[PDB]
């Protein structure tokens, strides 16, 4: 099926502008609509404009001044470009295929989505996270399952993800919100919950990812005895 | 040393607006008149079908007519007459498929604005039409029929124009459309203003006479307007049959880095432009002085 | 321009009964152009009714849509667990698109109690000087809940924070986690660390806790 | 208790505008367009055909359809379905012969405002379709085919519904159209701007195995054209595909004091108006509060 | 073919109104259209108005408070009417098919016209002319041909119409235009030359027409002797 | 409203010339809508040329109709005898007819002299109490002639009058004649009734005469 995905910078500083691309597979850009939208941080969606894959493209109202929306079919992708990016401006930002349908008598709808990039306007630098184990207790619940996990710490900007044997293990898995600490860096930790008779033969290690600043950590979590 | 570009011809987006409204204009319902000097509140709705229509220069301008045998659509033209309108143009709502249009010259005629871009649509252009019957369920339901040997026949002589194209040592393939709008996945036409929509993974599927499609019709969900039932259902329209000839199509090429003197096109490239584009490409329009 | 506003800000019910949201637009429009869209958490929304009334593919079919000219009604005839997500409206109108601001569907279930553990700083992390002690609440229900940490049977303040997850989508529970953190100068000059759990669903507020150097 | 007069029913005299529209439309030029902003200045003319239409009431306005098997016309109506729009309907130019239109549903049917009063036309409405080719010489003198058996075969059946609606013991007999316009006089037509005029001599005189019928051309010829000569001949127009189905007649009758349980007809009746009238005749608009 | 034919009173009284009527042979008035023209003596053609067979009118702006036309197609006539009849109002008026075609792609021109009906306003009464014959000299030219005629005298109004032998004898012959004498009564004569030879055996009667005064006359012209 | 205006008021030619009528139209007119007609005297008009360049049916292919937009042409290329008519340019718009004022085409021919007869008064008519005597000049070319009655050689005055046709259709000419009118009385007091014509075509004035009571 037809697949879009966003790329771009995870950090944008002040007054500068805001470049990015969505790539399309499984379909071809000729013929259609493509819109990106934006969203914020607890609020609600906004949409920023659509081109046709002819070029003519039409822009956000409240938006207009500060926007521009490139397409490049040659290589099947579409890109977006906002100026004078502030804090109002962290957000979201997702590609979709329409509104507008290809022909007259289609159906108007954003469909396919993208799965979003988290753009962060702000002049502080890049820093990867330090990832730490959370070592089982051989005490907690060692008479059915027990919990572990890594805390990722001290990283910026927003976001990492988290996935548990390379996410051959998934259920019993919950990763938190990350939190600002006064230190003006996040941390977060991810946790999954696991029989304890497994403990001892089944190993666990959690791949942290950090885009923004090329991290990529895999730790091994176990008991300490 | 004339210049023709079918492919930048604002003819082409000029026809497609009109044809647009001619869709809307069939949508709007009646505003009621006023004065006392008004004969009758009927308005006339002229249905959403295929129109006679010629394009045609205002005085100081004139449209000119490429006539050179096999014309390339792009580039200078030998033949080239000088006229005021073009031929009466039936156009047809469609994708993939080219309905009712007119007959290559002689042979089987290929055009893309690249054909080194795989980007850029191909439309071909037959010389010998294929007739398919289309019938709907009296409310197998809704479905089109067609000479199989003969269609296979056209997808060889097609295949054949394109080796010539792109080297004759390659192998030729067809695949059905892949992900997209529903319209641009199947084939879809109007008729009088609903919609087919048909399974065309038959038509693209070759290798190396009564070939059924299932199609699905969709009528026009009304933007205008609602709650109309101190007036009934709309039947005597018309009825039609959209029973059509067959006069070319739009393809697109495959561009991956595994794919070795073999080719595969699909049936679905572009926009409806394209449609219009195919009657017009052999037109310019241009200013006398 | 139009402007969408939805149903109720926030909506919420058990599993199996009937969800009804609106949306009213600031003027008259077409069903052709209304459209419902679900966003689950951490998710891009998914476009779940086009036309107004017309079930997106793949779409479960408890799912419908009616309505028009400036009221349009989205209704889920059966509520699941993992029908837990923001419901948008959408319009594109006059060159322009335009969402309402979002109806957030919550799940109302049964009392759970948290599933409390505790995890003491690795040997890893003391090396950088720094110690960060952490409470797990797992799956529990409601969302209201307490931690206390007590070093040394002294409560704390102001040194720790907590994050919550959102509704589960199997079961509809809050899951939390609170982090202790202390210099590694402090932390090694105490020994019991503690976590203290009050929560509704628990008759007895629930202490989980370590000793530094040993277990 | 509801009440149809088709013989005063504005939707005709509306109708008939809209045709005439059509047709001036067709004549003049483009006019050349101003502003930066023009994609061309080619504009679009629709030629002089006929275009499906259905006639449409607005909002707070209904159009009621009588459904009285073989209905006068006139007076009461008991089954009458009321609608949003006519059926759509194909209007053809013509005088004498009513051309594609509907059929009458059971057997031949006919209508006059009134019947005792000569000056009436007669309208009748075929329930068997008569076929009829003509084509233009190939640019061969231009003429129409027509089976014989089958108009004699018609001529006889209207012969009888005369009988009846003037007492049987009476003896029918058609002549020719006498003086008037070349276009009542002859059965003439538009087949995409081009009038056709036939001698209908062989048609109406009966009494007691195909048809030829010799026809002219009379052309376009202007207007809006003086001092503007600069381009070719026209475009499709070299065996135009004119053939079509006889739906109905005009026929008035004549009135002098020595005609003796003998009844003439002949071939014209009215105005072009009484075409439209024939299509429209069920139909009627009317006000809703 | 098809043919017209006015009539209706010669002579119409100051202020009074006139009516007329042509009627229709070898056509019908049915589908068409009908005009009245007008042209006074000397002067031009004046279109009045005309009629279609459906009954709707269109005169001409500098008559159209004085003029009414109607039709009766059961008659196969159309008439005129016109109101407040003065000198200025004395004409030969014209019926005529026309000017507008049947159909819209008909051509536009009057065709097949009437003969004309001279009107006269006048409060002077209709007189019956007098016949007196010319008789022809048995001097004047004796040897080749000679000449006879009618002297038509003292009538009102106009016009009279001669013929000769009941129109068997037509050419060689003059007529001429009246002459209004001081007694307000109209005089011509008519006259013809035949070869003297035929004196004797030939026959002349002139046949005089008055209509105004129902006024049929056949004089027997011969020489005198 | 249009107005039509006429090439030459008068005309004039021999036959075999060509003849050339223009009609001039106040504003631009379309070509379908001009004809031409032609009235010979005594007559009503005939259609000669409609839409401009038609020709009526049963019309001499020696006329044709030409122009357009403003300027419009009769054309008669082989003049006839009885080609003499007046002319009008007739033209339909706006929903009314408006007519040119018409051109007169005259016929020039060689001079031809009268044949002259006198009548004497009948029987019939002295019984009325007055007598009208008559003479007559037939056929004759150009049109200005001169008769003078004399009775007893005493010359007459303002006791006549003449009449005249108009030009022949196969010959051109003209034809008079004069009315001499008296009361019984008079004409019974008098012996020579007289008449003496003057024309161009005669070398020398004749006179036709009688004797009252004599032949
Ligand atoms: C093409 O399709 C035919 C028949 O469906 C099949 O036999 C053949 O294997 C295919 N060729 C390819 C794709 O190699
Ligand atoms: C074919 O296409 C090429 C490239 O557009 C063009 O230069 C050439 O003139 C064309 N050949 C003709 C005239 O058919
Ligand atoms: C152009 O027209 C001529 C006929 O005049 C034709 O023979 C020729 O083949 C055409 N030229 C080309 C190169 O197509
Ligand atoms: C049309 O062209 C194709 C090959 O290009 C060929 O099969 C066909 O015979 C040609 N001629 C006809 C019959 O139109
Ligand atoms: C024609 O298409 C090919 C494929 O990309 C490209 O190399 C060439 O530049 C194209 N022509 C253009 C874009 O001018
Ligand atoms: C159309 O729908 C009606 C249901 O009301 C049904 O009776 C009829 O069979 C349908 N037509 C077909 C054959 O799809
Ligand atoms: C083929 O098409 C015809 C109509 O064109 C249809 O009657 C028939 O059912 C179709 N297929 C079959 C089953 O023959
Ligand atoms: C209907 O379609 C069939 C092909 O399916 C074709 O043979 C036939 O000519 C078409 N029309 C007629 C005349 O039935
Ligand atoms: C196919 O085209 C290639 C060019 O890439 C060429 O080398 C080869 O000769 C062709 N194959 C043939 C003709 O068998
Ligand atoms: C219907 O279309 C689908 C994909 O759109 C295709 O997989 C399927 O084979 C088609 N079915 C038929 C009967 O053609
Ligand atoms: C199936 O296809 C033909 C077209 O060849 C169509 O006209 C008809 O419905 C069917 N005829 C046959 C071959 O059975
Ligand atoms: C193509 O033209 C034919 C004949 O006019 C018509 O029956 C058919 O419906 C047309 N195609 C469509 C679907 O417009
Ligand atoms: C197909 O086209 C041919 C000519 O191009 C035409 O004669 C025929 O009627 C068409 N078939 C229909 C009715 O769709
Ligand atoms: C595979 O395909 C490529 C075309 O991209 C061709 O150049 C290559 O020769 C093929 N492989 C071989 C070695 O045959
Ligand atoms: C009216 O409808 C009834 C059935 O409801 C039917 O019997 C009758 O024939 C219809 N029309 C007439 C002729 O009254
Ligand atoms: C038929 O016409 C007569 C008079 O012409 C009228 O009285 C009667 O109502 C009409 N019949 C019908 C069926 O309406
Ligand atoms: C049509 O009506 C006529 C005359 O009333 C009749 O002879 C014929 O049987 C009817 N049906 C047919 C054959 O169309
Ligand atoms: C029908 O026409 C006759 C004949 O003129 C007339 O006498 C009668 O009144 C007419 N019927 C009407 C007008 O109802
Ligand atoms: C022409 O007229 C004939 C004779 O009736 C008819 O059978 C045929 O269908 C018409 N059309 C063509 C294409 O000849
Ligand atoms: C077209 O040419 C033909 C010769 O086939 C001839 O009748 C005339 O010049 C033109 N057609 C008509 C009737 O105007
Ligand atoms: C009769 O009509 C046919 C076509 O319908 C035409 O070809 C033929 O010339 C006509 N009559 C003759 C002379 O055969
Ligand atoms: C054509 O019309 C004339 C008179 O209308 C008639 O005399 C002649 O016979 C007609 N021609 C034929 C053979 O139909
Ligand atoms: C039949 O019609 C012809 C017309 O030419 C006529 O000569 C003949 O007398 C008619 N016969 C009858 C029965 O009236
Ligand atoms: C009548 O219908 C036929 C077939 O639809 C059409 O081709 C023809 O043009 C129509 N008749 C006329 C004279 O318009
Ligand atoms: C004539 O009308 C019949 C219905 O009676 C229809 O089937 C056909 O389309 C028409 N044929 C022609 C010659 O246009
Ligand atoms: C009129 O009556 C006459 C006898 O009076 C008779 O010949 C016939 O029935 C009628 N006229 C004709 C010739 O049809
Ligand atoms: C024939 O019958 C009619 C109808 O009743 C009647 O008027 C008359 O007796 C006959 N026709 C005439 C008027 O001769």
């Amino acid at each position: 099926q037809v697949q879009l995905q966003e790329s771009g910078p995870g950090l944008v500083k002040p007054s500068e502008t805001l470049s990015l691309t969505c790539t399309v597979s499984g379909g071809s850009i000729s013929s259609h609509y493509w819109s990106w939208i934006r969203q914020s941080p607890g609020k609600g969606l906004q949409w920023i404009g659509y081109i046709y894959y002819s070029g003519s493209t039409n822009y956000s109202p409240s938006l207009k001044s500060r926007v521009t929306i490139s397409v490049e079919t040659a290589k099947n992708q579409f890109s977006l470009k906002l100026t004078s990016m502030t804090a109002a401006d962290t957000a979201v930002y997702y590609c979709a295929r329409g509104p507008v349908p290809a022909v007259f008598y289609g159906d108007y709808r954003l469909d396919p989505w993208g799965q979003g990039t988290l753009v962060t306007v702000s002049s502080a630098s890049t820093k990867g996270p330090s990832v730490f184990p959370l070592a089982p207790s051989s005490k907690s619940t060692s008479g059915g399952t027990a919990a572990l996990g890594c805390l990722v710490k001290d990283y910026f900007p927003e976001p990492v993800t988290v996935s548990w044997n390379s996410g051959a293990l998934t259920s019993g898995v919950h990763t938190f919100p990350a939190v600002l600490q006064s230190s003006g860096l996040y941390s977060l930790s991810s946790v999954v919950t696991v029989p304890s008779s497994s403990l001892g033969t089944q190993t666990y290690i959690c791949n942290v990812n950090h885009k923004p600043s090329n991290t990529k950590v895999d730790k091994k979590v176990e008991p300490k005895s | 040393t004339e210049n023709f570009n079918m492919w930048k011809n604002n003819m082409v987006e000029q026809m497609h607006e009109d044809i647009i409204s001619l869709w809307d204009q069939s949508l709007k319902p009646c505003v009621k008149l006023t004065g006392g000097s008004v004969i009758t509140q009927a308005c006339p709705k002229v249905s959403f079908e295929p129109i006679p229509i010629h394009y045609c220069a205002p005085a100081g301008f004139a449209i000119l007519k490429c006539n050179d045998k096999k014309f390339n659509g792009t580039g200078p033209c030998t033949n080239v007459s000088t006229v005021q309108c073009t031929h009466g143009i039936r156009p047809v709502v469609s994708t993939q498929l080219l309905l009712n249009g007119s007959l290559a010259e002689e042979e089987i005629v290929i055009r893309s604005e690249n054909f080194t871009n795989n980007a850029k649509t191909i439309i071909v252009q037959l010389n010998e039409s294929v007739v398919i019957n289309c019938t709907r369920p009296n409310n197998r339901q809704a479905h089109c029929n067609l000479s199989k040997t003969q269609w296979e026949n056209t997808l060889e002589q097609i295949a054949i124009k394109l080796k010539e194209q792109f080297g004759n040592n390659k192998t030729i393939i067809f695949n059905p459309s892949s992900g997209g709008d529903p319209e641009i996945v199947t084939h879809s036409f109007n008729c009088g203003g609903e919609f087919f929509y048909c399974n065309s993974t038959q038509l693209f599927t070759w290798n190396d006479r009564n070939i059924t499609l299932p199609c699905r019709i969709k009528q026009i969900i009304n933007m205008w307007q609602e709650v109309g039932k101190a007036m009934y259902a709309p039947p005597i329209r018309g009825q039609i049959r959209c029973s059509s000839n067959i006069t070319g199509l739009l393809l697109t090429r495959d561009g991956g880095k595994d794919t070795n003197g073999t080719e595969i096109f699909r049936p679905g490239g572009g926009d409806m432009r394209d449609n219009w584009r195919s009657e017009l490409y052999k037109y310019k329009v241009v200013k006398i002085e | 321009e139009i402007v969408l506003t939805q149903s109720p800000g926030t909506l919420s019910l058990s599993a199996g009964e009937r969800a009804t949201l609106s949306c009213r637009a600031s003027q008259s429009v077409s069903s052709r152009y209304l459209a419902w869209y679900q966003q689950k958490p951490g998710q891009a929304p998914r476009l779940l009714i086009y036309g107004a009334s017309s079930r997106a593919t793949g779409i479960p079919d408890r799912f419908s849509g009616s309505g028009s000219g400036t009221d349009f009604t989205l209704t889920i005839s059966r509520v699941e667990p993992e029908d837990f997500a923001v419901y948008y409206c959408q319009q594109y109108d006059n060159s322009v698109c335009t969402f309402g601001q979002g109806t957030k569907l919550e799940i109302k279930r049964t009392v759970a109690a948290p599933s409390v553990f505790i995890f003491p700083p690795s040997d890893e992390q003391l090396k950088s000087g720094t110690a960060s002690v952490v409470c797990l609440l797992n799956n529990f229900y409601p969302r209201e809940a307490k931690v206390q940490w007590k070093v040394d049977n002294a409560l704390q303040s102001g040194n720790s924070q907590e994050s919550v997850t959102e509704q589960d989508s199997k079961d509809s529970t809050y899951s939390l986690s609170s982090t202790l953190t202390l210099s590694k100068a402090d932390y090694e000059k105490h020994k019991v660390y503690a976590c203290e759990v009050t929560h509704q669903g628990l008759s007895s507020p629930v202490t989980k806790s370590f000793n530094r150097g040993e277990c």
